[PDB]
């Protein structure tokens, strides 16, 4: 048993790698709202000139 | 070491090239004077060894209005100067003049800057060429250009972006003449021809764009973005790769019907593209809808042969899957018999590139269609009553005789397209 | 990457002996401590690597950053000024937002790309009904 | 082994399992991470009754989840004691039943069951030696009343030689809070009565009325009410998985209560229930829990157990005592009150003892009593029923979906049929 | 994943949506930009995938001048300027205009604009409509959407908020005309239908807000009061909740029987609204007022069929059942014989929102109640008595009839009517 928990140590490890890569996926729609706001705007006023 | 060369004949062909060389430069980021501010261009551009980039392309005309208006204006340090090819006298919309008396001169030009422009490519994939093709120098050089290239280089393949009057909006009162002609000789020279008939354009101007007096500036900002979207394969980075040579092999059932019509999506203003999502799910569909079509033809009077379409941006190929389900299993749209799977798809990361003073907005995703459908015989019809009423009484045949065409050249178009027509209603029936 | 991952068979042939032949425990412990042994045995794995009332949430907006929107028209004098656009002229202020909130969450509902259905071979085994040993 | 596997249906099915396993994961030490906190080598010696094995040494309910829309689950995830539960185990639909008893057992029922019954086939098929079911819904709601009679015949019909257990509770006419209540509690029953092993029925009316009168609480609410089911579930089952003087499992319950096959209805109680200022006063021996377990208004129904005469009875004591006083009390009780006992049975009193007590306290009981009283319900809500229908009110939906007045007929002649022959043994005389 | 869409066609139908999207608004905390300065919105809005959010509404009307207004505003930004459909030419208080002339070249666009709202949509629990019955929009466009969306959509739910003309105060003449063919129209068409008649909430105002001068400001923001309680249990945590699938499956006796009037309680000025304590236990009473209805009719007339009441704030369950016993234990009101139990009642956690500018205090509770009874049958027959008036001399029939309309379409309303109420009357006696 000593050897068996250490083997499931380390499926609890590649749990929270996982955890990270769903993170890093919140990071990537950051893009599009980052991409909206600030240069969005300014193609409508572009025609206001 | 993939290239790809460039023709612009007319004033058609010119003041398009001109946008979309414009739409070039801005893309690859390259100044107009042709310096880089501090690899992919090589397919359109190439090095002067220490700083600016020519374009591969070449101008061609016999006005020398609107090559003098290149020759001065903002980009006058940035083509070639002795490939802007001008002439001195206009073919004045008498495809004769273009094809039998004064293109004589200037063609042999044009073959040899050709020559040179190919000799200094590798891996040559193929040629661009627009023209306008109801009018005289355009028709009449465009096909001289094709045969001569044809039994100059073999198997180069040849694309063809013409612009095909409307069925009721056209400018010139003689050109169903020499539509017909052009049309005979680009036949059995070009490999793929697109549609791009005016009429069209105007209206999706309208609806889309929220302009209520559009003229040929906007129209020629639309095509530059349907020849960037299909021509970004080459030299962007993506997860499903398509080539020229890629593009004949999936869109040509037979070597005789290779004229077919193209669609954008998604075409809207940035004052309410910013109220929805434009998700992959709908600008797809929008594709299809017949009001978005670049050509004035209802492609719900006839079946569908193939069709090609080439994403951009950020699209999940899982995505583009569940949606082609849902354009099969709609009843509206019908494909033919023979062809089970019809579908070719593309897909590319360059997300596409927005010009400043424009009108478009800028999207996420979007989606080039090119297809191949049997309702391409009804522009061939209804530009056939024309030529026939009008040739009933023989009006301004005595102009085309005159310049050197013989009178027996008119019927001889005039068959071909009813073959044409026959090929087509012979094909479009199930077995 | 885990060093005991990579023990293998074939090895269990010989090797020492954990119990040294001058501290042999008695029978009478060994029967006597059998309560510990099983008890480690059944918590091993559990300490190891194993290791009321509604509350409402913050309302989404501050008061400091209510942002009022200036009307697209400009009109001059209050004579002028209609009740049609009655409605939003006045940005909220601290007594009016409410005290708690109680939305709904629907994050764990968004997923489940559908229900599943067995599509396999049995695999049952019988374990029988009466004292196993008898089944097979 | 001799394992049990729980399902629940419907938001007040879903709201009793959740507060249930929470008694039991209390009960047995464990926190809402599947860890065990315990103290007592007894607390883990039959865990596999109730838990599964995970990886890292976990323990899980071997629960299945059912409803048809997406709202009690995702409440019950979140809540706490949730993280227990493995998602694969959820199962649910997306429009909803609409308290239409027809839509919830002909039209979405039917297409969802195939995967709560893949669901529950894996359960049963992966323990070790099956000893039964226990179902927890509702006989006043759609989805509830609908597919928990549909699971109920077809699990009964895959397994005919297990136990099947119904925690139901029953509409009163005096808080009702839906108009279409008797028409699918009477459809409810008729399927109910041919299949269920055994069936508890539970009044709102009777809870509401223990906690203002017994607990003696101001403000009453569903989360009590829940303990109060929740106790009384785990008071029958307790002496399944903790051993005792005199050990009883279901089956043998089953055994002993049931007479006749249509007659297993049971009335249930709880003991010993004291509000929070008169403990110290109150003195916790046998005499005492056996005059709060035999009180009426202790009971969890509305039936008044004086109105009939009992069947057979039956009480589960837990903690240390002595068999001697509680046989004596049985005897003694049964022997005074023997009128409103039926003769013809003499000695029809059950007893059971378990080591365990609950903790916080030295001694607890649980009552089940079969008694002629209860079909004051089955009348009242046949009086409700015939009421609604003779003119047509309210049918169309039901019309609509499959379903016409033959079944309906049949379940009132049927749901009339049990009542007259429940009625015959209080009269009947040897 | 629950969605509903709200469609305000009308003016009376814009002015109550507009007080009712700036409650929602403001209840959600989205700014009247749109952007937010946890997902609960979701019945009523869409998130555009970054940012700002879009209404499920869309506004249809014929006359330019209220869309323009809101086009304006400040609530400008939050719709999609292309969901507010308008017109050119007004119909004039003429029913047959706005369903036979120029209401039929509105009807696809408002139907394809649908379509696209409802392809958004995933678990679309129905549809709320707003129409004022006197006037030629509201009941020529009323009519003929409802009639296209039961044959577009089918077994999806419809509720009606509809605004029937008071017993004597009302501002057109010919109003009595065209309520009579709205009511034929719908009876077929509409799930449930409210009365919201304006002369009972004109009451309501004067006798409890302290308000000598109401203005339609102040009667509006009552129904988007009433239409938050109702749908609060789709978007707020609660111990009973109810769909807006729960509301026909319970309160409709038979499928001809679903008119049905709505009460609000409580509604006290700030300035004595701390003089009493807002019991649940008291206003709930008030709920059952027979002078409170929002619709001008007296229950003490007629039996009830069912009544829904939803409870909003900081209730117990075990409050609202006495509350309920001690209502069936008095004796003035009596319901139906074959109805032994006839009350729904839900809980919600979140208390109601007040808006700045408004009329109503802050409490800690509310009550809901949609009650169905056979006292409705009134206000058929006092329009009947009108019509019946009007028509003899064939007033302004003249109108109708120049518009399409045959003469006889009148006769088969009035005995619509006559059914309606032989109905009514048979359904009330008892068994
Ligand atoms: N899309 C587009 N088409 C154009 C534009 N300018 C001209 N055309 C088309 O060109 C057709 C006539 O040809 P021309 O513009 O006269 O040029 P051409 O074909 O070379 O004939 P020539 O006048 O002899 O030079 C018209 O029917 C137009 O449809 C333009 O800027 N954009
Ligand atoms: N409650 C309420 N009722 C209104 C409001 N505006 C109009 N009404 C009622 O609507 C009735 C007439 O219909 P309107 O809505 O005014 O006119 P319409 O529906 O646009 O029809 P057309 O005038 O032909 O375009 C009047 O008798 C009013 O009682 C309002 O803002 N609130
Ligand atoms: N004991 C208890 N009963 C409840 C609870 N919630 C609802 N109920 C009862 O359940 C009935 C409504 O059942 P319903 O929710 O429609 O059942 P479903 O259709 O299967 O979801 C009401 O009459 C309530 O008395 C709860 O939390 N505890
Ligand atoms: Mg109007």
């Amino acid at each position: 048993q000593t050897k068996k928990v250490e083997a499931e140590l380390e499926e609890n490890i590649l749990r929270k790698c996982e955890e990270e890569k769903r993170y890093e996926a919140e990071k990537e729609r950051i893009l599009n709202e980052q991409r909206m706001q600030g240069r969005f705007v300014l193609q409508q006023q572009m025609l206001e000139k | 070491m993939r290239e790809v060369i460039s023709i612009h004949v007319g004033q058609g062909g010119i003041q398009v090239g001109n946008a979309c060389w414009e739409l070039f430069c801005l893309e690859h980021g390259i100044q107009p004077d042709g310096q880089m501010p501090s690899d992919a261009f090589n397919t359109f551009f190439s090095e002067t060894g220490a700083g600016k980039h020519v374009p591969r392309a070449v101008f061609l005309d016999l006005e020398p209005t609107v090559i003098d208006e290149v020759r001065t204006g903002t980009y006058r340090q940035l083509f070639h100067p002795e490939q802007l090819i001008s002439g001195k006298e206009d073919a004045a919309n008498n495809f004769a003049r273009g094809h039998y008396t004064i293109g004589k001169e200037i063609v042999d030009l044009c073959l040899d800057r050709i020559r040179k422009l190919a000799d200094n490519c590798t891996g040559l994939q193929g040629f661009l060429v627009f023209n306008s093709v109801g009018g005289g120098t355009g028709s009449g050089l465009g096909s001289l250009l094709l045969e001569r290239l044809s039994v100059d280089y073999g198997k180069k393949s040849k694309l063809g972006f013409t612009i095909y009057p409307s069925p009721q909006v056209s400018t010139a009162v003689v050109e169903p003449y020499n539509s017909i002609l052009s049309t005979h000789s680009l036949l059995e020279h070009t490999d793929v021809a697109v549609m791009l008939d005016n009429e069209a354009i105007y209206d999706i101007c309208r609806r889309n764009l929220d302009i209520e007096r559009p003229t040929y500036t906007n129209l020629n900002r639309l095509i530059a973005q349907v020849i960037s979207s299909l021509t970004a394969s080459l030299r962007f980075d993506g997860a499903l790769n398509v080539d020229i040579t890629e593009f004949q092999t999936n869109l040509v059932p037979y070597p005789r019907i290779h004229f077919m019509l193209s669609s954008y999506a998604p075409i809207i203003s940035a004052e309410k593209a910013y109220h929805e999502q434009l998700s992959v799910a709908e600008i797809t569909n929008s594709a299809f809808e017949p009001a978005n079509m670049m050509a004035k033809c209802d492609p719900r009077h006839g079946k569908y042969m193939a069709c090609s379409m080439m994403y951009r941006g950020d699209v999940v190929p899982k995505d583009v899957n569940a949606s082609i389900a849902t354009i099969k299993t709609k009843r509206t749209i019908q494909f033919v018999d023979w062809c089970p799977t019809g579908f070719k798809v593309g897909i590319n990361y360059q997300p596409p590139t927005v010009v400043p003073g424009g009108d478009l907005a800028k999207v996420m995703r979007a989606v080039c269609m090119i297809s191949n459908s049997t309702a391409i015989a009804e522009v061939f019809s209804r530009l056939d009553h024309k030529f026939d009423l009008m040739y009933a009484k023989r009006a301004f045949v005595h102009w085309y005789v005159g310049e050197g065409m013989e009178e027996g050249e008119f019927s001889e178009a005039r068959e071909d397209l009813a073959a044409l027509e026959k090929d087509y209603e012979e094909v479009g029936i199930e077995t | 990457g885990c060093k005991a991952m990579y023990q293998t068979t074939n090895n269990d042939y010989g090797q020492p002996f954990l119990q040294d032949n001058k501290t042999v425990p008695t029978y009478n412990e060994l029967v006597e401590a059998q309560t510990e042994v099983t008890r480690a045995e059944k918590q091993l794995k559990n300490k190891t690597v194993a290791t009321n009332v509604i509350v409402p949430k913050k309302f989404p907006l501050k008061e400091d950053s209510y942002k009022a929107p200036e009307p697209g028209l400009k009109i001059g004098n209050p004579l002028y000024m209609t009740a049609n656009r009655e409605y939003g002229m006045l940005k909220p202020t601290a007594f009016e937002i409410p005290n708690r909130f109680y939305p709904k969450d629907n994050t764990y509902s968004k997923s489940f790309p559908g229900m599943h259905k067995f599509d396999g071979l049995n695999t049952n085994i019988t374990f029988s009904k009466v004292h196993r040993a008898l089944d097979e | 082994m001799r394992e049990i596997v729980h399902i629940q249906g419907g938001q007040c099915g879903n709201q009793i399992g959740a507060k249930f396993w929470e008694v039991i994961s209390d009960e047995h030490g464990i926190d809402p991470t599947g860890t065990y906190h315990g103290d007592s080598d007894l607390q883990l010696e039959r865990i596999n009754v109730y838990y599964n094995e995970a990886t890292g040494g976990r323990y899980v309910p071997r629960a299945i989840l059912m409803d048809l829309e997406p709202g009690t689950m995702d409440s019950v995830r979140a809540g706490p004691f949730g993280q227990l539960f493995r998602p694969d185990n959820f199962v649910f639909g997306q429009t909803g039943a609409g308290n239409n008893w027809a839509k919830g057992h002909y039209t979405e029922g039917a297409e969802l069951i195939d995967s709560v019954l893949d669901v529950v086939r894996k359960e049963a098929e992966g323990c070790d030696c099956l000893q039964g079911f226990q179902i927890t819904h509702s006989l006043g709601g759609g989805t509830g009343s609908g597919m928990g009679t549909l699971l109920i015949s077809k699990v009964r019909e895959e397994y005919p030689d297990r136990i099947m257990e119904t925690f139901s509770v029953v509409p009163s006419p005096k808080v009702s809070d839906t108009v279409v209540e008797p028409y699918n509690a009477t459809l409810s029953v008729h399927q109910l009565v041919e299949n269920a092993d055994e069936c508890m029925v539970i009044d709102n009316e009777a809870l509401y009325d223990i906690c203002f009168r017994t607990l003696k609480l101001t403000t009453p609410t569903y989360g009590d009410l829940n303990h109060l089911v929740s106790a009384a579930m785990s008071g029958v089952t307790c002496c399944l998985r903790f051993p005792g003087q005199l050990n009883s499992d279901l089956r043998k319950l089953a055994v002993n209560l049931i007479p006749f096959p249509r007659l297993h209805f049971f009335m249930i109680g709880f003991a010993p229930l004291t509000s929070r200022g008169s403990q110290q006063y109150r003195a916790l021996t046998v005499p005492e829990l056996t005059q709060q377990m035999f009180d009426a208004k202790n009971m969890m129904c509305a039936a008044d157990p004086r109105h009939g005469r009992y069947l057979t009875a039956s009480a589960l004591f837990r903690g240390r005592m002595s068999t001697k006083e509680v046989d004596e009390q049985m005897l003694n009780v049964q022997n005074k009150n023997s009128s409103y006992f039926v003769e013809w049975i003499p000695n029809n009193i059950k007893s059971s003892i378990c080591d365990i007590p609950p903790k916080g306290l030295k001694m607890a009981v649980t009552f089940v009593g079969n008694s002629t009283a209860i079909q004051e319900m089955f009348k009242r809500v046949a009086e409700q029923f015939t009421a609604m229908f003779r003119r047509k009110a309210f049918l169309h939906w039901y019309t609509g979906e499959g379903m016409d007045e033959m079944e309906f007929t049949e379940a009132e002649s049927n749901m009339n049929d049990l009542v007259s022959e429940y009625q015959q043994y209080q009269d009947a005389t040897a």
